[PDB]
RNA sequence: AUUAAACCUUGUACCUUUUGCAUAAUGAACUAACUAGAAAACUUCUAACUAAAAGAAUUACAGCUAGAAACCCCGAAACCAAAC
């Protein structure tokens, strides 16, 4: 349930999870669906960063 | 081979005609009716097959229990043969 | 939405414009031409609530904490699912959630 | 004095209304009386065609029927003909119904082919007025007029409507994605869309059901 | 033969190491590709006529 | 194949290019149709590049 | 190819089958028509909704629903029942 600009959340998911991945996240964008698909678990590092922002 | 040596008459056909204008109205009387009518219950054709599809093997045997009293039994007995060269094929190839 | 906008300078759509979405429906072979040519029961199956699925609906407010817990009321909020067919002839409880229910 | 609509459902705070200007076909000239407010979650759904696409395919194959039968060679007093009556009929899920219906609402809207009235009453019957009006506001060539229910739709818009080849009258509940796509705009009462939308809207918690709602 | 043994080797090394590397990045980097509005959008310019 | 088929010689149609070149090329036609899907670029084309 | 139909130069009919070979071996007077691949248990792909999903009977600690995705033809010697 993304709504908005899209590709601003994927160059924000990009930047945090750079660091705490080690590398820049392989993820595949359905703007279609406007859903986001990231290899590997971190929902709970994303759950935390999206409660900062506010969500 | 050889092909006609005359033009057939042209046709014209109107497309806005009621069945074709109409086509497909009514079609969400479930979700815009309360769901007291389901779709399927709009299909109108061959009793054994309203609302419901399967196989040839399958239509043909709920065709047989649905009709088989009412049906003759000339047909009774062809549909009884037919029945079995269709179980085969499906059951065991 | 911009998206939306776009809708508005692209052209009316029409029944025959319609195309079903990219590799949704793949592609079949027919024999045409040369391509297909040639060749226990006694034993109740308890169903449990979790400690923690317990806790939520009550955190949620999904079952009223002044109204006793009734067992119906739960398939009311649809939080157990029971199935005849099944032939479940118990309720359990599962461990998990005891240090999280308070 | 402008007519003024609010939606009924809580809005979602992150997302506005979707507006509208408010018609009534008492007169010509009356293209805008009110200014009316519309869901986002039913008028600014995303554009998923493909649903709308699949919608009409359903629509188009679940009457599907052939009763086309041929004599096979052991039937002979063909190797691969038709058998005797078949049918293509499937269903689809009551939420992508309802999702296709959603997206189509919006494609309407944002292609200016929707025209929400108050109210269909008509001051004549005669379907000529019906026709002028539609070059008179620019319409196209097909006008599709949907009326809360079928019972108390005015007779002078059934005569008019009856008449018209073009133009087709349906009832809230007779709503299809077809015939919204077969005709080029689509003309609602203000009372319909707040039928669809409480129907469009109950969509949500959709409780699985054991068991028909009713 | 102009260079000795001791010449050869380890002249070439650490070429050969970046050379492997490279290749593993492009060996691991299976994935499937985005999905664009603007593909599905586009498409209804294929109705698109003169006035 | 050449022999099922015709052939000729080099040759100029009236020496054009000693003098001065001329453009074989004298008549351009074209078709189109306000609403069809074919003639859009052809459509397009008149919007643009005809003119040059 | 050619100025030129024939001359000059080049070239061991076709299908099937043998083996990736026939100077083997099968089949063809010719024309027109007719003449043989059919299933979803599971998976991938395409989407809906999501700790829930399916319009009753189904599964679930991300699952669940929908769609698409598949497997020919002709031909024995025989055998049996009931009439004639």
């Amino acid at each position: 349930k993304v709504e908005g600009d899209i590709w601003a959340l994927q160059k924000d998911v990009e930047e945090f999870l750079s660091p705490l991945l080690g590398k820049t996240p392989i993820t595949q964008v359905n703007e279609v669906t406007g859903t986001l698909r990231i290899k590997g678990y971190f929902d709970e590092q994303l759950k935390a960063w999206l409660l900062e922002k506010g969500f | 081979a050889f092909v006609r040596l005359t033009l057939p008459p042209p046709k014209v056909v109107d497309r806005w005609n009621e069945k074709r204008a109409l086509f497909g109205v009514y079609d969400n009387i479930g979700i815009l009716g309360n769901f007291e009518k389901h779709p399927k219950e709009l299909i109108k054709g061959p009793v054994w097959l309203r609302g419901w599809r399967g196989n040839e093997l399958q239509r043909c045997v709920r065709k047989k229990k649905f009709v088989g009293n009412r049906m003759f039994i000339e047909d009774l007995h062809n549909l009884n043969k037919r029945i079995s060269y269709l179980y085969k094929h499906f059951n065991r190839h | 939405g911009t998206s939306l906008d776009l809708l508005r300078s692209l052209p009316r759509v029409s029944l025959a414009n319609l195309k079903p979405s990219p590799n949704s429906r793949k592609r079949e072979r027919r024999p045409r031409d040369r391509r297909r040519g040639r060749k226990h029961s006694f034993r109740h199956q308890y169903q449990p609530l979790s400690l923690r699925r317990l806790q939520y609906l009550i955190d949620l407010g999904r079952v009223d904490p002044t109204q006793p817990i009734d067992l119906t009321q739960l398939v009311n909020g649809r939080g157990v699912t029971i199935q005849p067919l099944k032939r479940d002839y118990g309720v359990q409880l599962v461990e998990e959630g005891a240090d999280t229910f308070q | 004095d402008p007519v003024l609509r609010k939606c009924e459902l809580r809005i979602p705070v992150h997302r506005r209304p979707v507006q509208a200007w408010v018609e009534s076909l008492r007169g010509f000239e009356q293209e805008r009386i009110g200014l009316a407010e519309l869901h986002p979650d039913v008028f600014a759904t995303a554009p998923r065609l493909d649903i709308v696409h699949q919608v009409a395919i359903w629509q188009r194959n679940f009457r599907r029927i052939s009763y086309a039968n041929t004599k096979t060679r052991a039937e002979v007093s063909v190797a691969h003909g038709p058998r005797g009556p078949t049918s293509y009929y499937y269903m689809l899920p009551m939420k992508v119904r309802a999702l296709g219906l959603k997206v189509a609402l919006t494609v309407k809207l944002m292609q200016d082919d929707l025209h929400i009235v108050d109210s269909l009453e008509l001051p004549t019957a005669d379907p000529q007025y019906l026709t002028e009006l539609a070059q008179y506001r620019h319409w196209g060539s097909s006008v599709l007029l949907v009326d809360l229910t079928h019972e108390e739709m005015p007779k002078n818009v059934v005569a008019a409507t009856s008449g018209l080849n073009s133009f087709n009258l349906i009832p809230a509940v007779g709503l299809n994605v077809y015939s919204m796509l077969k005709h080029q705009t689509l003309v609602l009462t203000l009372p319909s869309v707040a039928f669809l939308e409480d129907k469009l809207l109950w969509q949500d918690s959709r409780y699985t059901p054991l068991y028909p709602f009713r | 033969p102009y260079m000795t043994a001791e010449q050869e080797c380890g002249h070439a090394a650490e070429r050969r190491a970046q050379a492997f590397e490279a290749i593993k990045a492009a060996a691991t980097s299976k994935f499937p590709k985005h999905r664009y509005i603007a593909d599905q959008l586009d498409h209804l310019n294929i109705s698109k006529k003169w006035s | 194949t050449g022999r099922g088929t015709s052939s000729r010689f080099l040759t100029s149609v009236l020496h054009n290019g000693l003098g001065r070149y001329v453009q074989q090329l004298q008549r351009l036609s074209l078709s189109l149709s306000r609403d069809a899907p074919s003639s859009r670029g052809a459509r397009e084309f008149v919007e643009r590049e005809v003119t040059d």
